[PDB]
Formats: C-alpha cells, sequence, structure tokens
C-alpha cells in the first residue's frame, strides 16, 4: 500500500558542508529543485494512499463486548485487548514475519500502525456487525447468521443451506481461519510482496549511499581531499566532475522511485477498490476476492501494506 | 418525493462547485504541474551548466571556435539532461494520467453506460445513475446514489414454524414489532403479513438455531373457505 | 525560534510555536506520526492527536435487525483527469 517516505536532501548529499560545492551546484539552475519535490511529492502522495486504502469508512466502530456470532469465532482475527498494542492475533504474525545519515530521511508515516489497526478493527468490526450496510450508508446491525444466510444467497445458494448447516460452515470458518494463521507463522516466505518492497526501497538507498565513495573520474571520492591538496582552478573541474556523478546518480534513484511509487499507487489503488468491493460488500466479480464463490473479507493491516482474508 | 430530493441535490452540486474553491483540485493539479514543468524547463536555459556563460551567443562571440567548443558542449550537456529530465517526468505523469483516464473510461462504461453493483465504485451508497459532465482536461460524474436514512431496529428471527416445517423469505427478511411477525425487504421498511407466496417451505423446526413459532397464513384457505 | 514560550515534542520533530492539546479532532494540517495540526479558538495553533471519528457502537445482538424506513436520493461529486 505504501513504501517508506525517504526525503533525500539535495545539496547536502550532493555536496557536504563545503560552501565552494553548493556554489558550483548552483550553477546546475533548478535539477535540484525538480528532484526535492518529486520525493515531496512520492511522500505525500504515500500518505493520501494509506488513508484512501483505509479510511473507507467514517465512524470508529467497535465490537460488542460479548463475541456471540452464532458460533463463528473470531478471537483469531478482532484486536486482543490483553496485547499493549491493540493488535489482532494474525495481525501480530504479520508484523512480526515482516521485518546513518548522508542526506537522507526517512519522514515517518502520518497514520501511525496503531491507527491503522484501528482503521482496520473499525473496517472489521462494522463488517461483523453490519454487512455491505455500514459502506453502502449508515450502519444497520443483523445478526451474523443472518449476514452470512444473505452472502449465500448472494451466491445463488438458498438461506437455507446456512439456516440448516449453521453448525458446520462455523466450524469450517474458523478451522480455515485457525489454518491461515498457522500458514503465516509456518511458511517464511509468505509476506513475500510487503518484504520485496522494503527490500528494493533499501538497496535502493544503499546504492544511493555507496555512490558517494565512487570518484567518477575525479582524482578522489572526498570533497575534503579535493579541496585540499588542490589549489581552486582545478578544484573546480574536479569538484563539477563528482557533481556531475553525483547528481547523475540522485537523478537515476528519483526516477527509479517514481516508477516504484507508480508501481505502489496502482498495487495500492487494487487495494482500495478490493477493500471497497470485497469487505465493504460482497462482491459478484469472478476471481477477484479470492478464488471461488466470495463470502466476506477482512482487512488486516501489515507493515507498509494490507493482508486480506478472502472467506470464499 | 424522489424527483423533489434529485432535483435538490442537483442543486447543492452546482452551489458546492460554485462556492468551494478547491472543488476542481485534481484538474487544476494536473495543469498546473504541466505548468511548472514547462516552466523549469524553460528557466533551465538560463543556467550556466558550469559553462562561462548561459548564451549561444555570447558564447560563439569573444571566444574564439577551438574552446568554444567545449563550452558550447558543456551547456549541450546541461540543456539535453535538462530535456531528459523533462520527458521522463513527462512520461510518468503521462502514465498517470492514462491510468486515471482508463479509470475514467471504464467509470463511464459502468456507471453511465449502465447501472453498477460494483460497491463503492459510482459513488458512495446504492448506485442509481451517473451523468458524465465535460470539463477542462477531465470529466466530472455526478453519481446519483441510494443511502438509507431513518433506521427502525425491530427482533429478527432465520425462520418461521408454522407446522413444524421451518419458512424462510424468498426475498427479505423476518421483522416484528413486537407482537406480529412481517416479512419485509431488505433496504427499506415494508412489512407485509408473513404468505406462503413470499416464503419457502425447506426442512424441519428442530434443525434451525433461532428459529421462531408463528403462523403463516394461507391464500388460498379463504378461497376454499368461500 | 522567537516563540519559545511553547515547545511541543513528537516523533516528526520538535514543533515550535503551537501548543498541545489533550483533545482529539480531525485533521486539519497534517505533521506526522499522527498528529495533526490545526487554528482553533483568542487564538492560537494547537497541535494534537488525530481522532479517526466518532467511535459508534453499533448495538449487535442475536435478534436485532435494523432496517431504514425512508432513504436520500444523493449525488456526488468525481472528479478525474
Ligand atoms: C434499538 O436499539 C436501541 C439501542 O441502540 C435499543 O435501546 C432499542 O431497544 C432497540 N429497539 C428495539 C425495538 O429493541
Ligand atoms: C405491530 O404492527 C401491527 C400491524 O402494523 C399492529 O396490529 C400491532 O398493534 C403493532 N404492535 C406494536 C406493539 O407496535
Ligand atoms: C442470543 O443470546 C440469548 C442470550 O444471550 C439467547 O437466549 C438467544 O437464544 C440467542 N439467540 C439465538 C438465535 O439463539
Ligand atoms: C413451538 O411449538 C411447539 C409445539 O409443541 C413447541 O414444542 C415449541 O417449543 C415451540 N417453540 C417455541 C420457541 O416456543
Ligand atoms: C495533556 O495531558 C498531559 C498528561 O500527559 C497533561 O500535562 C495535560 O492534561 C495535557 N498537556 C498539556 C500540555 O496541556
Ligand atoms: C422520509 O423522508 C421524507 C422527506 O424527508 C418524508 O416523507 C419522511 O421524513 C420520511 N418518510 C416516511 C417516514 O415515510
Amino acid at each position: 500500500v505504501s513504501m517508506t517516505k525517504t526525503s533525500v536532501d539535495c545539496t547536502m548529499y550532493i555536496c557536504g558542508d563545503s560552501t565552494e560545492c553548493s556554489n558550483l551546484l548552483l550553477q546546475y539552475g533548478s535539477f535540484c529543485t525538480q528532484l526535492n519535490r518529486a520525493l515531496t511529492g512520492i511522500a505525500v502522495e504515500q500518505d493520501k494512499n494509506t488513508q484512501e486504502v483505509f479510511a473507507q469508512v467514517k465512524q470508529i466502530y467497535k465490537t460488542p463486548p460479548i463475541k456471540d456470532f452464532g458460533g463463528f469465532n473470531f478471537s483469531q482475527i478482532l484486536p486482543d485487548p490483553s496485547k499493549p498494542s491493540k493488535r489482532s492475533p494474525i495481525e501480530d504474525l504479520l508484523f512480526n514475519k515482516v521485518t546513518k545519515f548522508n542526506g537522507l530521511t526517512v519522514l515517518p508515516p502520518l497514520l501511525t500502525d496503531e491507527m491503522i489497526a484501528q482503521y482496520t478493527s473499525a473496517l472489521l468490526a462494522g463488517t461483523i456487525t453490519s454487512g455491505w450496510t455500514f459502506g453502502a450508508g449508515p450502519a444497520l446491525q443483523i445478526p451474523f447468521p443472518m449476514q452470512m444466510a444473505y452472502r449465500f444467497n448472494g451466491i445463488g445458494v438458498t438461506q437455507n443451506v446456512l439456516y440448516e448447516n449453521q453448525k458446520l460452515i462455523a466450524n469450517q470458518f474458523n478451522s480455515a481461519i485457525g489454518k491461515i494463521q498457522d500458514s503465516l507463522s509456518s511458511t517464511p516466505s509468505a509476506l513475500g510482496k510487503l518484504q520485496d518492497v522494503v527490500n528494493q526501497n533499501a538497496q535502493a538507498l544503499n546504492t544511493l549511499v555507496k555512490q558517494l565513495s565512487s570518484n567518477f573520474g575525479a582524482i578522489s571520492s572526498v570533497l575534503n581531499d579535493i579541496l585540499s591538496r588542490l589549489d581552486p582552478p582545478e578544484a573546480e573541474v574536479q569538484i563539477d566532475r563528482l557533481i556531475t556523478g553525483r547528481l547523475q546518480s540522485l537523478q537515476t534513484y528519483v526516477t527509479q522511485q517514481l516508477i516504484r511509487a507508480a508501481e505502489i499507487r496502482a498495487s495500492a489503488n487494487l487495494a482500495a477498490t478490493k477493500m471497497s468491493e470485497c469487505v465493504l460488500g460482497q462482491s459478484k466479480r469472478v476471481d477477484f476476492c479470492g478464488k471461488g464463490y466470495h463470502l466476506m473479507s477482512f482487512p488486516q493491516s501489515a507493515p507498509h501494506g494490507v493482508v486480506f482474508l478472502h472467506v470464499t | 418525493l424522489i424527483a423533489n430530493q434529485f432535483n435538490s441535490a442537483i442543486g447543492k452540486i452546482q452551489d458546492s462547485l460554485s462556492s468551494t474553491p478547491s472543488a476542481l483540485g485534481k484538474l487544476q493539479d494536473v495543469v498546473n504541474q504541466n505548468a511548472q514543468a514547462l516552466n523549469t524547463l524553460v528557466k533551465q536555459l538560463s543556467s550556466n551548466f558550469g559553462a562561462i556563460s548561459s548564451v549561444l551567443n555570447d558564447i560563439l562571440s569573444r571566444l574564439d571556435p577551438p574552446e568554444a567548443e567545449v563550452q558550447i558542449d558543456r551547456l549541450i550537456t546541461g540543456r539535453l539532461q535538462s530535456l531528459q529530465t523533462y520527458v521522463t517526468q513527462q512520461l510518468i505523469r503521462a502514465a498517470e494520467i492514462r491510468a486515471s483516464a482508463n479509470l475514467a473510461a471504464t467509470k463511464m462504461s459502468e456507471c453511465v453506460l449502465g447501472q453498477s453493483k460494483r460497491v463503492d465504485f459510482c459513488g458512495k451508497g446504492y448506485h442509481l445513475m451517473s451523468f458524465p459532465q465535460s470539463a477542462p482536461h477531465g470529466v466530472v460524474f455526478l453519481h446519483v446514489t441510494y443511502v438509507p436514512a431513518q433506521e427502525k431496529n425491530f427482533t429478527t428471527a432465520p425462520a418461521i414454524c408454522h407446522d413444524g416445517k421451518a419458512h424462510f423469505p424468498r426475498e427479505g427478511v423476518f421483522v416484528s414489532n413486537g407482537t406480529h411477525w412481517f416479512v419485509t425487504q431488505r433496504n427499506f421498511y415494508e412489512p407485509q403479513i408473513i404468505t406462503t407466496d413470499n416464503t419457502f417451505v425447506s426442512g424441519n423446526c428442530d434443525v434451525v438455531i433461532g428459529i421462531v413459532n408463528n403462523t403463516v397464513y394461507d391464500p388460498l384457505q379463504p378461497e376454499l373457505d368461500s | 525560534y522567537s516563540t519559545g514560550s511553547n515547545v511541543f515534542q513528537t516523533r516528526a520533530g520538535c514543533l515550535i510555536g503551537a501548543e498541545h492539546v489533550n483533545n482529539s479532532y480531525e485533521c486539519d494540517i497534517p505533521i506526522g506520526a499522527g498528529i495533526c495540526a490545526s487554528y482553533q479558538t483568542s487564538q492560537s495553533i494547537i497541535a494534537y492527536t488525530m481522532s479517526l471519528g466518532a467511535e459508534n457502537s453499533v448495538a449487535y445482538s442475536n435478534n436485532s435487525i435494523a432496517i431504514p424506513t425512508n432513504f436520500t436520493i444523493s449525488v456526488t461529486t468525481e472528479i478525474l483527469p
């Protein structure tokens, strides 16, 4: 849904504290402002991006104190008050599974992880107690067996199936939730997409930092070493070569980051619409909310992403 | 009532668009971003890029061709870098606009060319219609949506035990105001007496949990009696 | 900064010139880490934790259905480049 809101500081990166380097960089007029504006735009759209995915709901709903949903067990998916941070056990599994400054800086996300968990809990409690009504308008209470009868009637199976196999279906749903928890706990590459996003961003930052050590054809890769031991008339050309190299590197970093931000924006627009058509309501869109005839969905926050439990 | 509500909603849309200055945020932002890109591209000429001056005529005069070549080459490298940056940012933004306008085209197709059951796609709420309205470098949709308003909460039961056989609603749910049980459609309170027409029998009393006892009126019974 | 009388500290950074408020309202000017600054009433800039919305507890029950009685045909503007 998002990635780290890095904001590389243009002048502090391309040049050190040296004033000569900044004076030379001033000749390259607005490359530097373009790069800074592009990175701030990326960060702003990541904030808007998480807000669009998760803030699908207006009221923060809370589940009733007593969990009597006709046999359906949501304990593995609703927040656990015992834990300090109000996260579901599956959310805890996801957060555990998913795992200095040269001018760089990472801006904190606008919505903290606790607030995102509060949004997901609101969506989940609204789903459990109301259905699609809480997204189609005001929230309307409905017993959960009645809501599943609604969903079965949605997939073309008459209600008598649910009201006559309620115990069996409740046990199957509970066992399926448990198996999801176990598979997430066991398989280490389950969180592949989020882990890959984080790793790609970290690799991009590390390559950007490593680019400082490159000589780029100059005598040395240290501005102080260039200023000392060399007088200004060719110190200018050495610094200019180094500036060209470092600015090319920063342009490459921001262009790759713009590509990846567009990719994440597409993925998170898909996440937002998947939220809207799967958890905010039942989807007849084939093979969109999980393989099979779709019944429900449950958002679960994950670090820089979202995880859905497509009950099919 | 619905005609008056629709007319009032249209009027309120006109008033909100007229009053709020940042309503057209997306289109205004696209235009501003393009204008800023062009202005930065133009300003890039004034940059020396490490050369003696930012004017080709000033470089050509006052300097003989031997080092005029290298000065012009430095200026060319700078300006070509600026132009590549502009066109790459424009390719990014054009891909973003292409995605937005593919979304606009499909929103047209599923919202105004037909009604969409795709939740929260054509406006928040149950969707009814949509109306395209052209805007400078964009499109504006007026998603006419249906939103329930006045809740009344009743006591519900999954089924009904008429003669030992469960009765389930064909369309809608079972509700009761406290004494009498009614079947009603889900999105509107239209209570109406339980009858074999709107309830299909399926199964037995004991299997269902939450089934409540009641009678289900038989429309053919008075016809037989008469 | 000159206005050193109130110097609030948050995860985003050192916020100078705005006083912290226990109460939580909607976000006006986002700061970061769940804190949004705003201008409210004797006027000053206030920094506070965001309020995600009016916490509404749906009166869920075993046999309680809520069915609407009328509607509101509401048209909403969607703008796309
Ligand atoms: C409707 O809900 C309220 C609480 O929100 C409750 O007090 C009331 O009894 C409910 N209506 C009926 C008919 O039970
Ligand atoms: C319930 O509605 C029926 C028909 O509308 C009416 O005869 C009855 O008196 C009502 N009872 C209550 C308690 O509202
Ligand atoms: C709901 O719970 C009450 C007691 O809390 C119980 O009497 C009732 O039977 C339950 N509902 C159903 C449908 O069993
Ligand atoms: C419905 O009537 C039957 C008739 O014997 C009775 O056994 C059953 O307990 C009744 N159900 C309820 C919920 O009162
Ligand atoms: C907010 O709460 C704190 C307690 O942590 C207390 O000082 C006061 O009520 C509020 N703080 C300020 C600065 O008003
Ligand atoms: C629904 O709203 C309309 C207009 O506001 C009005 O008829 C009344 O308030 C409601 N209709 C009912 C209760 O039948």
